[PDB]
């Protein structure tokens, strides 16, 4: 699902 | 990153590594930054939008290495962590994705420009590079899909700026990308930022100074066909900039 860059540091990653 | 080489701190001065402490203690790496001024580091929102608590990162400027010291490294706390208030997320694109960190050492001081630590100027008003520019992105993210762990040292590359008529092209996001957004890619899809390296800094020289002009924010996987990097174009910026600081 929420990967790569914008997806960091997030609980979805 | 993938690709590129790697990099030492003193080719990159402006270069911030932004850590995160845990519950628990451990201590985790985040995103990239560039220094501005001495006081200020320029970010991404993204970055910071699901854990904003400011006294939970950790600023480094002067660092080359991911989990090691450099010598003549500064160590800095958040005094002011400025998230842009109409920052959204897409699938794939975000937006107005910038971000700011007052930095300040436990004694109260801001940076000291050094060998290491330099601050990276800012662009002039709706004034970026031609396509076809080549500029430099650096960071701490992964070289390869399978990493597990972002690589110890840092990594620089150089790509393309590609046209906003070329990246909203169907096969490439098609209108997913704004003109708020700048592209970038390698003609042969052989190098590109990639996680870990949001946030940090896409230089160009513009009229002989090294210019910031984008933040890393977004693009499907990395290094891949017709999918560029995608940058805030931190020339329609200045104002927010200007404003918050």
């Amino acid at each position: 699902g929420x990967l790569g860059r914008g997806c960091e540091n997030h609980r979805c990653l | 990153i993938i690709g590129g080489e790697f990099t030492t701190i003193e080719n990159q001065p402006w270069f911030a590594a932004i850590y995160r402490r845990h519950r628990g203690g451990s201590v985790t790496y985040v995103c990239g930054g560039s220094l501005i001024s001495p006081c200020w580091v320029i970010s991404a929102t993204h970055c910071f939008i699901d854990y904003p608590k400011k006294e939970d990162y950790i600023v480094y400027l002067g660092r080359s290495r991911l989990n090691s010291n450099t010598q003549g490294e500064m160590k800095f706390e958040v005094e002011n962590l400025i998230l842009h208030k109409d920052y959204s997320a897409d699938t794939l694109a975000h937006h107005n994705d910038i971000a700011l960190l007052k930095i300040r050492s436990k004694e109260g001081r801001c940076a000291q420009p050094s060998r290491t630590i330099q601050t990276i100027a800012l662009p002039s008003m709706y004034n970026d590079p031609q396509f076809g520019t080549s500029c430099e992105i650096t960071g701490f993210g992964k070289e390869q899909s399978t990493d597990y762990l972002y690589p110890e040292q840092l990594k620089m590359t150089v790509v393309k700026l590609i046209s906003h008529r070329e990246c909203q092209q169907p096969h490439y996001y098609g209108s997913e990308v704004t003109t708020k957004m700048l592209c970038a890619a390698d003609p042969q899809w052989k190098t590109d930022s990639c996680q870990g390296d949001s946030g940090g800094p896409l230089v160009c020289s513009l009229q002989g100074r090294m210019t910031l002009t984008g933040i890393v924010s977004w693009g499907r996987g990395c290094a891949l066909k017709d999918k560029p990097g995608v940058y805030t174009r931190v020339s329609h910026f200045l104002p927010w900039i200007r404003s918050h600081t």
